């Protein structure tokens, strides 16, 4: 009893993972089709790191506060 | 507020067909014969009317 | 109370001078902390192109080892006090400041006077900083908005000293040399031009004998009797675009000609940024925020972000606006932003100006908080104006303002005048030089 | 108030959105304050209101009404849309004493 | 001017500070005991959402009526967010504050929560989160108390994914009447008579249900989670359980976190006082940056290494500096190396309270705290009564406890709890 | 770097 699949009973096509290249005569049941998926909104490019000099200071020692302002941008104490 | 330029229903045809179309930088005199042509035919019309509202 | 006594309840800044010409300013308040500094006029704008990267580079070196302290002996000296040592050099000045406690004055003042007069340099230590110095300049060409600022200062300031980076170019850190940070370090280290600023809890009395004591040291007199002038630089209006299309979002600043520092005008043109403002995608006010440009930004869905700035160097400036956005929309945001401008030339009223006056004051008072920046105000004030203003005195030049003058003002600087455009990102809908020159002036009038 | 109560009946009757199965508030034009006032509704209100919108569509297509027995009666007609009416009124007015001042 | 701070408890547990600080501006804080740790698994994010929501319309005057006073008169108004508690800051100047706190106490006592208020502020919401996210450092700590507590301490500041758009305006209305209780509020006030507090107190905050819900005491633990989203850059934290706020441990905690390495003194240096970071620097060649994370709540605490560090590098920092603690865990210190410590924290502890901004922060911390106002020389003092053998202690309780990693980066080389 | 660039020389161009 090799070829996992047929040795796990209801989990054989979840630790398996079928692809089709070329579409054949019969089609699948379970078609399914992706929904429209949330976008995430447009950043500005991070800091780089690249010498240790730049890195002092940016580990954290103490919990983490969020200050959201009327007219002040909001921040993050680390 | 809004940009009267880009909403107007009648303007917005004028800009994106005469102010904000983007063209050629390295365009040479000869393409604006094909403007002249235009006006020249306005002019023929022009004296074409006064050839026949009088005559 | 009424705002006037407030104010004049807040200790005057005391400040005298030794026998070399160096100056010692020092305010007094009720902290158990200080914040002593010392702040020094030279930066780039001193800078002949051949040590374009002098101070960056000085001040990287400044807390490597001194001749008495070498090494690990002057930082165990300050951690082992819990004091935090800072320094920064901007165009036209370079601070060395030291936050500690009130007992340790002697100890910092001690510190203070022998990082800035022997500090002393290596070969190793000056090539691990030269690659130290690369990296952060690697590092530092990521950040956006640095680099909009230095390509506006590069364009608006052409020909002239002005233009030239704090950090410098990689070819004059590739090729400096031992000798030339040595005689930099020599002209431009004198004590005429140098303060030894103090905020805090501190006596001023103890802190004159103590920079009697050390800092009576300094050899001020011309070795070259070469006087370094301020050359009156040029404002050019120019545009300098670039542009780079794999970028998220586009970033431009738009700034016109300062007065400068002495000029009073400047502090009304303040409250023409406190008309307009600023704005982020996280600001909390929403939709109904009393600037015009923040609303149709909001409103439009217009910019990541605006900033409005007016930086002043030595009899000049740069007066503008820089803002972050998407491509699509950055033409129109052009427009809304100079018809902004244009406003301030026509339709100011006393209600906008009342609004900008209560901001300013806000700003003047809120901002000179803890002793490291009444330190910094005083070190700058010391260094640009020469004397520190009072803030009395700043709030009797804010009440001075009404509309009339702000409008004036505004048509006396903005109205067809030629700005500098600086750009960088998916910036192929911001325009020519010639629509933005052509929106700096209204044809109705 | 009978004189007041009979002729506001008649008048409900003879004004004839309710024939089509309208209530008041559908048949108010829509302005700017109207489509704020319709866009703060629930979406509950929201689907029976653009429903009998276009059921009045179609039932005036055909140049037809609804019958008697399914007419939008006087005491079952509710004004949902006037609380939110009011108060994007009482904002815009708040907006515009705050722009005079 | 210097001479006192004026305290007062109310008997429905409003506790009252107020200073004259004859001030040329104004400040006024309310802290509530409602922070985002208060909440469970059927309303979570429901405290950012309410931190967004503090600029909306309230009873009293409107959202556009609250910003356009706000902006005109030149006042500045901030909520503040931590695990424990939130804080509301409005400052002005001297003269029109009065008015200012009426605007703030509408944000605390009154808040309408219309429907389509929070359906617009939503997106807020999540840009809002993204921004925070920016940084990986949130997410390393927030991922950090996902792993070491159980219930009640492991619920995130910012709204989880699934989150935004299923919270409604009666989770808000219920977090507010069974949350925002008086005897859970410190009204503090710099530049401000104590009568013109007292006024304020009893007319706007007398009217609440008492107590409000307990909690649920902050079980820990344990576990580590690895993330893999390919930075060239790997973040480690590695904590175990402390003692809370309160403890007289919690200095032994604060000063051991200064002996290991808490935070950089000079621009560009090297951190040779710093013990983890002398430690790695004798180990590694690369860039890093090793401190000590700490962290202490009502009911439990934690207390850790934070390293950054390379992609291969960083199994040799992480065993680099959990070989200093585990050395120091045995008693290899220097009674000099303490003292140095010690200046170091009562150093950062007094330039702590310079601004009023921080000031007020502990002010208000304290206040709902213990309930009582402590000088900052009794806390001097209470710094210097701790010895190296309770140092000991503290690395020796970290080194036998339990553990909580949170990895980021890279981790092909990053080591696990049962490889250290 | 963009500290390595600079305006080109406009002396024959401007006034
Ligand atoms: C204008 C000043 C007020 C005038 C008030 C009288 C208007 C005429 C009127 O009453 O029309 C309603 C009509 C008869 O009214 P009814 O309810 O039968 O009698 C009570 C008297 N209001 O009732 C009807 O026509 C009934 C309509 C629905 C069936």
């Amino acid at each position: 009893m090799l070829s996992v699949a047929a040795r796990s009973g209801p989990f054989a096509p979840v630790l398996s993972a079928t692809s089709r290249g070329v579409a054949g005569a019969l089609r699948p049941l379970l078609q399914g089709a992706v929904p429209a998926a949330s976008e995430p909104p447009v950043l500005d490019v991070k800091r780089p790191f690249l010498c240790r000099e730049s890195l002092s200071g940016q580990a954290a020692a103490r919990p983490l506060v969020a200050t959201v302002g009327l007219n002040v941008p909001a921040s993050v104490r680390f | 507020m809004t940009n009267m330029r880009k909403t107007h229903p009648l303007f917005k045809i004028i800009n994106h067909s005469f102010i904000d179309l983007p063209a050629p930088s390295n365009i040479s005199s000869w393409w604006n014969f094909g403007s002249l042509l235009g006006v020249c035919l306005m002019v023929q019309i022009i004296t074409g009317l006064f050839l026949a509202m009088h005559y | 109370a009424t705002f006037a006594q407030a104010l004049q309840s807040v200790p005057e800044t005391q400040v005298s001078i030794l026998d070399n010409g160096l100056r010692v300013a020092s305010e007094q308040s009720s902290h158990a902390t200080c914040t002593v500094g010392v702040w020094i006029d030279a930066g780039s704008r001193y800078e002949t192109e051949k040590n374009n990267g002098a101070g960056y580079f000085l001040e990287h070196l400044a807390f490597k080892g001194t001749k008495n302290r070498p090494g690990n002996a002057l930082e165990k000296e300050v951690e082992s006090i819990g004091a935090h040592l800072n320094a920064y050099s901007t165009r036209e000045h370079t601070a060395y400041l030291i936050k500690a406690l009130s007992k340790d004055l002697p100890k910092v003042v001690e510190l203070l006077a022998d990082i800035v007069q022997n500090s002393s340099l290596e070969d190793s230590q000056i090539e691990k900083e030269r690659d130290v110095i690369l990296r952060e300049m690697q590092e530092n060409d990521a950040s956006m908005q640095n680099v909009v600022f230095d390509y506006l200062h590069a364009t608006a300031f052409q020909g002239t000293p002005l233009a030239q980076a704090v950090e410098g170019p990689s070819e004059n850190v590739r090729r400096l040399s031992r000798t030339d940070l040595t005689d930099y370090l020599n002209r431009h280290y004198k004590a005429p031009r140098m303060v030894l600023a103090a905020a805090g809890g501190v006596e001023h009395q103890q802190l004159l004998d103590l920079a009697q004591k050390h800092l009576s040291s300094v050899s001020r007199v011309y070795e070259e009797d070469a006087v370094p002038g301020l050359t009156p630089c040029r404002f050019t209006g120019s545009e300098i675009r670039h542009r780079d299309d794999a970028l998220p979002l586009a970033h431009v600043a738009i700034a016109v000609e300062g007065p400068g520092w002495a000029n009073p005008d400047n502090v009304t043109l303040q409250v023409a940024n406190a008309i307009i403002g600023h704005y982020d995608c996280t600001y909390g006010g929403g939709v109904h925020l009393s600037s015009p440009l923040a609303s149709v930004a909001v409103a439009n869905k217009l910019c990541q972000s605006f900033q409005t700035f007016n930086i002043s160097y030595s009899d000049t400036g740069l007066l503008g606006a820089h803002f972050v956005c998407d491509a699509m929309s950055i033409d129109d945001m052009v427009f809304f932003l100079q018809g902004q401008w244009m406003r301030l030339c026509t339709s100011a009223t006393e209600s906008e100006v009342t609004r900008g006056k209560n901001i300013l004051r806000n700003a003047l008072v809120s901002h000179l908080d803890g002793t490291t920046p009444v330190c910094e105000d005083i070190g700058r004030s010391l260094l640009t104006y020469g004397r520190r203003i009072p803030l009395a005195e700043w709030e009797s030049r804010i009440q001075e303002v009404d509309a009339q003058m702000l409008r004036d003002i505004c048509s006396k600087y903005f109205y067809d005048q030629c700005p500098a455009v600086a750009g960088y990102g998916p910036i192929e809908q911001l325009p020519d030089y010639n629509r933005i020159r052509s929106g700096m002036f209204w044809l109705r009038f | 108030s009978k004189w007041l109560d009979g002729f506001r009946k008649w008048y409900y009757n003879a004004a004839g959105f309710n024939k089509l199965g309208l209530m008041r508030d559908d048949t108010l034009h829509e302005t700017e304050d109207v489509k704020e006032a319709i866009r703060r509704l629930p979406e509950d209100l929201y689907n029976d209101r653009m429903f009998r919108i276009k059921r009045a569509l179609d039932l005036t297509m055909r140049h037809q009404i609804l019958p008697k027995d399914q007419w939008t009666k006087y005491e079952e007609d509710k004004f949902y849309l006037e609380p939110y009416l009011k108060e994007v009124i009482r904002e815009r007015k708040e907006r515009e004493e705050w722009a005079k001042k | 001017q210097p001479q006192d701070l004026e305290f007062t408890k109310l008997p429905n547990g409003l506790v009252i500070a107020s200073l004259e600080n004859y001030a040329p501006l104004s400040r006024i804080g309310l802290f509530v005991k409602a922070g985002s740790r208060y909440e469970d698994s059927n309303n979570l994010g429901t405290s950012h959402l309410l931190r967004l929501a503090s600029s909306l319309t309230t009873k009293g005057a409107s959202s556009f009526k609250i910003t356009r006073g706000i902006e005109a008169v030149g006042g500045k108004l901030s909520v503040t967010a931590t695990r424990e508690n939130m804080a509301y800051t409005v400052e002005g100047i001297r003269s029109d504050i009065e008015i200012l706190m009426e605007f703030l106490l509408n944000v605390t006592t009154a808040p309408e929560f219309r429907r389509w208020e929070v359906a617009a502020l939503r997106s807020q919401l999540k840009i809002d989160k993204a921004v925070a996210f920016q940084n990986s450092q949130t997410r390393i700590i927030e991922n950090l108390h996902d792993v070491a507590y159980k219930n009640a301490l492991a619920n995130p500041l910012y709204c989880p994914d699934y989150r935004m758009g299923k919270i409604t305006s009666e989770e808000l209305h219920y977090f507010v009447q069974n949350h925002f209780t008086s005897a859970r509020m410190a009204l503090v006030g710099l530049g401000v008579s104590h009568s013109v507090l007292k006024q304020v107190a009893e007319q706007f905050l007398n009217m609440r249900g008492g107590l409000g819900l307990a909690g649920a005491k902050a079980k820990y633990r344990g576990g580590e989670i690895r993330e893999q989203n390919g930075d060239n850059l790997v973040h480690a934290a590695i904590v175990a359980e402390s003692a809370a706020i309160g403890n007289a441990e919690a200095n032994a905690f604060s000063v051991l976190q200064h002996l290991l390495g808490a935070g950089p003194h000079i621009k560009r240096g090297n951190n040779t006082t710093s013990l983890l970071s002398q430690s790695v620097a004798k180990g590694s060649h690369q860039p890093f940056d090793v401190s000590a994370f700490n962290a202490s709540y009502s009911d439990s605490g934690l207390f850790g290494i934070y390293t950054i560090s390379q992609a291969a590098a960083a199994g040799e920092v992480i065993n680099a500096a959990y070989n200093q603690v585990k050395a120091v865990a045995q008693g290899n210190l220097s009674s000099a190396d303490v003292q140095a410590a010690k200046n170091k924290l009562k150093a950062g502890y007094l330039m702590s309270v310079e601004t009023s901004e921080g000031f007020l922060s502990e002010i208000g911390s304290q206040a709902l705290a213990a309930g009582s106002y402590m000088p900052p020389s009794t806390v001097l003092q209470q710094i210097d009564s701790v010895a190296d053998a309770d140092v000991v202690k503290a690395a020796k309780k970290f080194v036998s406890g339990k553990k909580s990693m949170a990895a980021s980066g890279n981790l092909g080389h990053t080591p696990f709890l049962d490889e250290l | 770097s963009h500290t390595d660039v600079k305006v080109p020389d406009f002396s024959d161009y401007r006034r």
